[PDB]
């Protein structure tokens, strides 16, 4: 779900 | 008297076997280099003079020269990569490590700004830079008692090359480096000048950009707290570097992002999402999006402090590239939240506006926004309501838009826009 | 801003 950077 | 003079006149002087005749035609190079239009950089490079520069730097006898030298070879340094290149082929990063021990303020300041211009130019000079151990002087400037009894500009040009070894990712600073240099750098972080204050940020934001192990480092040494005071600042050029850390952080682990959250960050972004400077709103959507790509505990903390109303907000009217995130926010949020969240998300009007965007010359945002409107049909499912669901969509042209989508240029875009079609109209 | 030239002290 998480999105770098 | 020595002002603006030919690179020939130059070459002549510096080439001559007196020193006072040279320490003037560095003083004339100097001149060129620092002037406001156009700076002579390439001629300079040609006239063949770097070498006799850099060795100027090692003549303690000379002060003066030392000092015009330092000064002409940053100005070359701050041009293009080949050219900062020709700087540090002279020899001139041993040269320059030299000078930080130096008993002139002035001097040991010029190559501090130097080695910026150097390291600043990319990964591998930075990381020459440290190999020729600067760190360890640098470092040594800033011990004392307190920082205010050190000159503004030596400060500000001290922290403005410290973040330039943090600087430029891939390959990301040694681990070895990092850990020594954080705690000057939260030092820095305490500071009252916002030019110091907006550096270090700058520098932190470096160091968090990357994997989870390296955000560690940093949130370990308490500093999420300040960051967070930082982000509460009215001077933009703070606020941005503080809000790219922290959005930073929050792309890590769950007990990572929890620290932002403890640390009372939510708070501020209901001033963070409606700023007028675009790049601000852009990057604190962003960040919503990696919170609401949490744990259920942490979505409701986003709940609580009242930011649903302001996503809808942002949906609503942004320019697109912070709709963009936006739609990731509400993707995200659809994706972990109870049957109660998703519910709480429709009635503050989240519908509307989001079917508005799959009118979006993007396939990316398209492709967002239909898993999320998904989502919420799922838990429309699990309490019954499909029905009243269908006919928000349908009463606000959403379906509309949404037919027409089977006819697009794209595999999983065509596929899930009917796949809705079937399983609900 | 990734490099610095000083135009004056």
């Amino acid at each position: 779900r998480k999105r770098k950077t | 008297g020595t002002v603006n003079w030919s690179v020939e006149d130059i070459v002549k002087g510096i080439n001559s076997n007196n020193l006072e005749s040279q320490l003037q035609a560095t003083q004339a190079a100097r001149k060129l280099l620092s002037r406001e239009k156009q700076p002579p950089i390439d001629n300079i490079i040609r006239a063949g003079l770097i070498p006799k520069f850099v060795s100027f730097l090692g003549k303690t006898d000379c002060s003066p020269i030392q000092f015009e030298s330092a000064w002409a070879l940053t100005n070359i340094a701050s041009g293009t990569s080949e050219q900062t290149k020709a700087v540090v082929d002279g020899g001139a990063i041993p040269a320059f490590i030299s000078l930080l021990a130096s008993p002139h303020a002035h001097i040991s300041e010029q190559a501090v700004w130097a080695l910026g211009n150097i390291a600043g130019d990319g990964s591998a000079f930075r990381d020459l830079v440290i190999k020729h151990g600067a760190i360890d002087p640098l470092l040594a400037l800033l011990a004392v008692p307190d920082l205010s009894t050190l000159a503004c500009g030596y400060l500000r040009n001290l922290t403005w090359t410290l973040s330039n070894l943090c600087r430029n990712k891939n390959p990301a600073p040694p681990l070895d480096a990092v850990e020594q240099i954080l705690p000057t750098l939260v030092r820095l972080l305490h500071h009252n000048d916002p030019e110091v204050l907006a550096d270090s940020c700058w520098a932190i934001s470096y160091l968090t950009d990357g994997p989870n192990e390296r955000i560690e480092m940093v949130v370990k040494k308490g500093v999420v707290p300040q960051l967070v005071k930082l982000l509460g600042a009215t001077e933009l050029p703070i606020v941005t570097p503080a809000l790219r850390a922290i959005g930073n952080i929050v792309t890590g682990t769950d007990e990572q992002t929890q620290k932002v959250i403890d640390a009372g960050a939510l708070a501020v972004f209901p001033s963070l999402l409606t700023n007028p400077k675009t790049n601000i709103q852009k990057e604190a959507t962003w960040t919503m999006s990696n919170i609401t790509a949490g744990r259920q505990d942490q979505i409701q903390q986003v709940v609580n402090h009242g930011l649903v109303p302001f996503l809808v907000g942002v949906l609503s009217k942004a320019d697109f590239k912070t709709q963009k995130e936006a739609a990731w926010a509400i993707t995200n949020y659809t994706s972990g939240g109870t049957v109660e969240q998703i519910v709480y998300l429709v009635h503050c009007g989240i519908i509307e506006p989001l079917m508005n965007l799959l009118s979006a010359k993007d396939t990316k945002i398209i492709q967002v926004i239909l898993d999320a409107i998904s989502n919420i049909f799922q838990a429309a499912e699990k309490l019954g309501e499909t029905e009243k669901l269908s006919i928000m969509i349908e009463e606000c042209g959403g379906l509309d838009k949404i037919e027409a989508l089977q006819r697009h240029e794209n595999e999983s875009v065509y596929k899930a826009s009917l796949n809705l079609i079937e399983k609900y109209f």
